[PDB]
């Protein structure tokens, strides 16, 4: 399934 | 090996708490998720939502990523999160964090 691997910036 | 999709959950998902209680959250939570072992990790987020909602975000608003790649998405909704940031003080292995909570959109990178 397609999931999270990486945080990238929050808005 | 740890999955990247496994690494995200232990480095960013705090399920467990609805934000930060207190100012030491994030020096007790860098040490715990095993973030400060080699080097202190000098910024890092938690997010205080169900790993389904956040899995989710895989489905919602697709965007650029910083660096230009075009596998990351944007949440639509606004999440509980936690920045932790690295104080003039911390000097490793004694990594000292500001606790930082927060409502905002998410952008995470997506893969499978």
């Amino acid at each position: 399934p397609y999931v999270p691997v990486h945080f990238d910036a929050s808005v | 090996k740890e999955t990247a999709a496994a690494k995200f959950e232990r480095q960013h998902m705090d399920s467990s708490t609805s934000a930060a209680s207190s100012s030491n959250y994030c020096n007790q939570m860098m040490k715990s998720r095993n973030l400060t072992k080699d080097r202190c990790k000098p910024v890092n987020t938690f997010v205080h939502e169900s790993l389904a909602d956040v899995q989710a975000v895989c489905s919602q608003k697709n965007v650029a990523c910083k660096n230009g790649q075009t596998n990351c998405y944007q949440s639509y909704s606004t999440m509980s999160i936690t920045d932790c940031r690295e104080t003039g003080s911390s000097k490793y292995p004694n990594c000292a964090y500001k606790t930082t909570q927060a409502n905002k959109h998410i952008i995470v990178a997506c893969e499978g």
